Parts: structure tokens; C-alpha cells; sequence
């Protein structure tokens, strides 16, 4: 549910760039420019950041012990 | 033998024995559901 | 003129205001509101094998979802507990009986005639009108339509 550590296709580490991308996009910057700045040229990597969902917060509230 | 259990709702610690207890109850909040906690022993998981 | 991208804004409000399962909730709410009283008024009353005593029916009232514990008293019930303890999410059904002695009516009496299962998120369920925080605290998915 949390952001994947590595890109599925080419194995590049993109786990640490998700929050940066989200915060920058929310500020109104061009998503393409932000992705290029972060250093993701192959669209295989860009897909992981663009299509991700953060469901960990939604499923965190129910505990099982 | 006496065993350890956790409440479903309040998540507190509740101790009782099923073979004797005629009425399961959480004394702190009255919940009728209890969990069996994870034992404190190491387990090995393969990262593959 | 208007544009399809504008009509989309209007159309979205339809699903925004009214859920996707309204055809169940509306019918069940109408049932609770009127159908019980109508089906009771259809029968009218009960006339046993008695010389000069009979009972005519009155109003119907349905209470909150509750459960009579075997070792305790009636307690409030929630859907999570009901579906974990293999219970049945139902509420008590109350009926008023009017006794008639020799053609005159006596004081009404209210009795329990049974339990009626409650459709979730209906106008009588405990989840009605709750915010997402409360539903989270009750162990429910806030996106559940009921
Ligand atoms: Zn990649
Ligand atoms: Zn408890």
C-alpha cells in the first residue's frame, strides 16, 4: 500500500522521491518539469510515481494485536 | 492454566481462563471479544 | 451555450448528493415508515374464543438495534460485533394492544412481538448520520455504502 521502493521494470530506486513529487505538484508546478528535475527520464519510472495510491493511512486505523 | 489476552475494543490487557470462565467479559469496558496476542518468540521470514 | 464538460459538473452532483444504493435505502425507509402500520391495520384486531373480550391493534414502534445477552441485559449492538459474533443485526419491534371489554376500550398495553432485521445505514441503524471519524472508531469502512 505504501510507495514501492524500486521501479518494477528497471529496478531504479524511486521510493524516496514520492513525497517530494507530491508536495511539489501540490504547489502548482508542472508535473513534467518536476519529474524531469527528480531525474526520471524513462516513462517506466514515471508511471510508478504518477499512478501510486497511499492507502497505508486508510488501513492503519484498524489494529489486530 | 491462566493465559494472556487483549481486548478487541479498548486494546487493554485482560487475563482469564476459558475452561473456568462462564462469561467472557473485559472488566475495563465490557467488550465480549478478545484477541490472542502474538507470542514473544523470534520467527524467521524469508525475504524472497 | 452549455458544454458537455459543464453538464458533467451537474451530473456529478447527482451521485454526490444521492448514493449509489438509494433504491434500497429509500424503499426500506418507506417500509419502516408506513408499511408496518398498513399491514397491521389490514388485520384490525384479534377476537379469540371469549364471550365479551377482544383486542384491537394500535401503533407500531421499532427501537434501536439491541441484543439480549444470555448472561446480562439488553445492550447496544454495532455491525462489527454482529458480524463477528455471528449475531443478527436486528431491533426490537413494539406493538400496542387495546383490550375491549363488552364493547368498551381499556388502557393500551405495549408488548414485544419480535425483532426486525435492520438494513445497514438506514434511518434506524446506528451508523446513520455519522461522520467518517466516528465510523473509523466503530471499525467500519467509511466508503461502505450499506
Ligand atoms: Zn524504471
Ligand atoms: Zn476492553
Amino acid at each position: 500500500m505504501i510507495v514501492p521502493v524500486r521501479c518494477f521494470t528497471c529496478g531504479k530506486v524511486i521510493g524516496d522521491k514520492y513525497y517530494e513529487f507530491k508536495r511539489r505538484v501540490e504547489a502548482g508546478e508542472d508535473p513534467e518539469k518536476v519529474l524531469d528535475d527528480l531525474g526520471l527520464e524513462r516513462y517506466c519510472c514515471r508511471r510508478m510515481l504518477l499512478s501510486h495510491v497511499e492507502l497505508i493511512d486508510d488501513i492503519m486505523h484498524y489494529r489486530v494485536y | 492454566v491462566e493465559a494472556v489476552y487483549r481486548c478487541f475494543k479498548c486494546g487493554r490487557e485482560v487475563k482469564l481462563d476459558l475452561s473456568i470462565t462462564r462469561d467472557l467479559r473485559c472488566p475495563y469496558c465490557g467488550s465480549k471479544i478478545l484477541y490472542k496476542p502474538r507470542p514473544k518468540v523470534p520467527r524467521r521470514v524469508k525475504a524472497i | 451555450d452549455v458544454t458537455p464538460d459543464d453538464l458533467w459538473i451537474v451530473m456529478e452532483s447527482y451521485w454526490q448528493e444521492k448514493g449509489l444504493v438509494r433504491q434500497h435505502l429509500d424503499s426500506y425507509n418507506a417500509f419502516i415508515e408506513r408499511g408496518l402500520q398498513e399491514v397491521v391495520n389490514e388485520f384490525g384486531g384479534i377476537k379469540p374464543d371469549i364471550p365479551d373480550f377482544e383486542v384491537k391493534f394500535g401503533k407500531i414502534r421499532v427501537g434501536e438495534p439491541e441484543f439480549q445477552e444470555p448472561h446480562g441485559q439488553r445492550k447496544p449492538l454495532y455491525p462489527m460485533d454482529a458480524r463477528i459474533r455471528n449475531l443478527t443485526y436486528a431491533a426490537p419491534l413494539y406493538l400496542e394492544m387495546i383490550p375491549v371489554i363488552k364493547g368498551v376500550e381499556q388502557d393500551p398495553v405495549e408488548v414485544r412481538i419480535g425483532e426486525l432485521p435492520i438494513m445497514l445505514k438506514s434511518k434506524v441503524c446506528r451508523l446513520y448520520g455519522l461522520s467518517d471519524e466516528e465510523l473509523i472508531k466503530l471499525g467500519e469502512d467509511p466508503k461502505d455504502p450499506g
